[PDB]
DNA sequence: ACTTTTTCCGG
RNA sequence: AGGA
DNA sequence: AAGT
């Protein structure tokens, strides 16, 4: 859903094999995700400006 | 006699029961690993299908064929296809098997691993013969056909290790145990009332000495002596699953030593 | 050689063209299959 | 609500999520297929030019 | 295996564990337009229309159908069809862009009307991978 | 006497062929027993 | 649907043992427990492979073309 | 209307948002082939360059802080304290 | 007498 | 019609 | 399940 400011967070990409978005286990709680078939979205900033907003 | 000692308990076509003494656990385990996934075998790896009128699908049968165990005795004198210079395959690097089957019989017609014929030249070396351990001499059951059900295909078997596919598995289950009286305190026995009663004793308890409680914990104590049992699938013979493993590992260590010398 | 389409039940090869009627000869049944390519398929045994 | 406050967007990806204890808190595992599809527009600059041409 | 995840034995997956077949039946028919203005199951090319799919029409045979052995993949055309106008508009059915596999059964039949009815089955095996649910 | 439309029949019903069919008959009819 | 060659867990060739199992049951009148063990399947992974097998192939064969 | 420097009453410190928009803005300009105001001591990322430009308070930008009435306080990235 | 909301994502 |  |  996204009822939290913490339901949408900025991350460092790590290119890996296998079709799943991998994520650290401690970040499980803010999103509220379990790994029982849960899916997630990924948006990519296009500016060196929209990037600063994410990182900073 | 030397460094690590061996004392074989039971031997057969399919199983070696022995005891590995004066060895490091890390050594006996690296040895366990190697026998599972690093000894090369030979199995079907390309199935060009001509006609399939069966109840099973092309790839269902394909996958099945790779699991059929092939003679991998003189495997050491077959090149890995990658290392060979021919585009695709040749006699130097591959064994070519053909399989033709048809339901002539009004009853159900069975298709066995015996029904495989080597079409390639074997260069007089022991390889590609489907392992038939079967009493009636039939080997694996690949398929079943009714009447007009024909099965035509060609297969190319290649070198490969179990690390690449479990079909190149030279060994089945590898039994590994140490310290049947937990004298090392390497495990904490879960219980309801009594640890010793509720947990069944190992058969290997007989080959080691009971703890005798009126003695302090030997912290100084290290784990040596590993009650093992290796099972051959059929490809390589039991003894060789061991020997070949011992060798394979030495070769890995040597490659390091060698690659170290290049620098 | 040449067996364009096989009938779905009796499995008798037909080899008909576009405008040669979608039906079997002895039995009716317009079901008719396609008979596998002569351009042969190869699969890895994994 | 559906076309203005909310919007279907580009540079967006979605898949099944799976936990990884070897990833860092702030990193996200991105499958190659998705990294290979998602694209950032970088401006040819004297700093990047050399790297950029290699990727081109 | 943390948080409703699970570790599967790769050695097992290869030995045949949790493998499954998957079929998908693509279907089509020749549509008649009043004055006997039918569509045609054929392998098209240029010929005034140029409104055809990007996928390799080359897997098609002259009847506008793949044969039951052929390994298909992208948006490779499974059924080639054309509709003329007052000429070969394309009406070709490509393989679901997402999909890939081997043609299984191709069935050529008749519609109640008497129209060319086609059903194409495409098989694939699915091995247990990493995001796979159980 | 006179035709009055077509009634969709439910499988394995009195008016369906399959009711009056044996294992062998069904397999022959390409129907799962 | 046709006997799996080799047990998923350990890898012991198991595709041969089928008809023999079906015979130690029918002809030899034994129980499943003793039959599996005559065939030398001691680890439960191997045992379950044969014990729990549903040979569906035989039903598919009853269909004509 | 514009508040005179001597009469300014906002933070002498730079907001989290000011800093994030300055680095974004300088990174966008440095990336658009703008003149860089510091020795790029091996630096190749326009954000890292922008961060360095800010580190030595060498960014020629000015934050116009707007008040609810429309009136505003102009503060330089030079004068703004970066404790954050 | 009379109206309007209700978590997020293959055909 | 179905997932979280 | 509420509220002009
Ligand atoms: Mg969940
Ligand atoms: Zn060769
Ligand atoms: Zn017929
Ligand atoms: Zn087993």
């Amino acid at each position: 859903p996204s009822l939290h400011k913490m339901s949408m967070m900025a991350h460092r990409v790590k290119v890996i094999p296998y079709s799943t978005f991998r994520l650290n286990l401690s970040v499980t709680s803010p999103y509220n995700a379990d790994f029982d078939g849960d899916e997630m979205n990924l948006h990519v900033p296009q500016s060196e400006e929209t990037r600063a907003e994410l990182s900073q | 006699e030397e460094g690590p000692q061996v004392k074989i308990r039971e031997a057969s076509k399919d199983n070696v029961d022995f005891i590995l003494s004066n060895v490091d656990l890390a050594m006996a385990n690296s040895l366990r690993r190697v026998m599972i996934a690093e000894i090369p075998t030979l199995a079907i790896d390309s199935v060009e299908v001509e006609t399939n009128t069966t109840v099973l699908a092309d790839e269902f049968i394909a996958h099945r064929l790779g699991l059929i165990p092939l003679q991998s005795m003189d495997i050491e004198q077959l090149e890995y296809s990658r290392d060979c210079f021919c585009e695709d395959h040749c006699d130097k690097c591959s064994v070519v098997l053909t399989l033709q089957a048809f339901g002539e019989s009004e009853s159900t017609t069975n298709v066995y691993s015996k029904d495989l014929v080597i079409v390639s030249n074997l260069m007089g070396r022991n390889i590609g013969h489907p392992i038939i351990q079967d009493k009636e001499g039939n080997g694996v059951l690949i398929c079943k056909l009714r009447k007009g059900q024909e099965l035509k295909l060609t297969c190319v078997a290649k070198k490969g290790i179990a690390k690449e596919h479990a079909k190149w598995g030279p060994a089945a289950a590898i039994e590994f145990e140490y310290d049947p009286w937990n004298k090392l305190k390497h495990t904490d026995y879960w219980y309801e009332q009594d640890s010793a009663k509720e947990w069944p004793q190992s058969k290997n308890c007989e080959y080691e000495d009971p703890p005798n409680e009126g003695d302090p914990f030997d912290y100084k104590a290290q784990a040596d002596t590993f009650y093992m049992n290796v099972e051959s699938v059929g490809s390589i013979p039991v003894d060789q699953v061991v020997v070949r493993g011992i060798d394979t590992l030495q070769k890995k260590v040597a490659s390091i030593l060698l690659a170290l010398t290049q620098m | 050689a040449t067996l364009k389409y096989i009938c779905a039940e009796c499995s008798s090869k037909l080899s008909l063209s576009r405008t040669d009627a979608v039906r079997c000869k002895d039995c009716g049944h317009r079901i008719l299959l396609k008979a596998r390519t002569k351009r042969l398929v190869q699969f890895e045994a994994r | 609500r559906g076309n203005l406050m909310g919007k279907r967007v580009d540079f967006s990806a979605r898949t099944v999520i799976s936990g990884d204890p070897n990833l860092e808190l702030d990193q996200v595992g991105v499958p190659k297929s998705i990294a290979k599809t998602l694209t950032y527009p970088e401006v040819v600059t004297p700093y990047n030019i050399d790297r950029l041409t290699q990727l081109v | 295996n943390q948080e409703d995840s699970m570790i599967m034995n790769q050695s097992s997956i290869d030995r045949g564990l949790f493998r499954s077949l998957f079929f998908r039946s693509y279907m089509d028919q020749e549509k008649k337009y009043g004055m006997s203005i039918t569509e045609t199951f054929e392998k098209p090319q240029r010929t005034n229309t140029l409104r055809m799919k990007h996928g390799t029409y080359d897997k098609l045979d002259d009847d506008g159908l793949i044969a039951p052995g052929v390994r298909v993949s992208g948006e490779d055309v499974i059924i080639g069809k054309t509709t003329p106008i007052s000429s070969k508009r394309d009406a070709s059915t490509p393989l679901r862009s997402t999909e890939n596999g081997i043609v299984d059964q191709v069935l050529v039949t008749t519609n109640q009307d008497g129209l060319k009815f086609v059903k194409v089955r495409v098989r694939t095996t699915k091995i247990p991978q990493i995001g796979d649910k159980f | 006497k006179v035709f009055i439309g077509r009634l969709p029949i439910m499988l394995r019903s009195k008016n369906c062929y399959l009711s009056e069919a044996t294992e062998s008959d069904l397999y022959k009819l390409k129907e799962c027993p | 649907m046709i006997v799996p060659v080799r047990c998923f867990s350990c890898g012991k060739v198991v595709g041969d043992k089928w008809e023999s199992y079906l015979n130690l049951l029918q002809e030899d009148e034994l129980d499943e427990g003793t039959a599996l063990s005559r065939l030398g399947l001691k680890r439960y992974c191997c045992r379950r492979m044969i014990l729990t097998h549903v040979d569906l192939i035989e039903k598919f064969l009853r269909y004509n073309p | 209307k514009a508040i005179p420097k001597d009469q300014r009453a906002t933070t002498p410190y730079m907001t989290k948002y000011e800093r994030a928009r300055i680095l974004g803005t300088r990174a966008l300009q440095i990336s658009m082939n703008a003149p860089v105001f510091v020795d790029l001591e091996g630096e190749t990322d326009p954000l890292r360059i922008a961060m360095k430009e800010l580190a030595e308070k060498k960014i020629p930008l000015v934050i116009r802080r707007y008040l609810p009435d429309g009136s505003f306080e102009d503060w330089s990235v030079e004068e703004l304290i970066v404790d954050l």
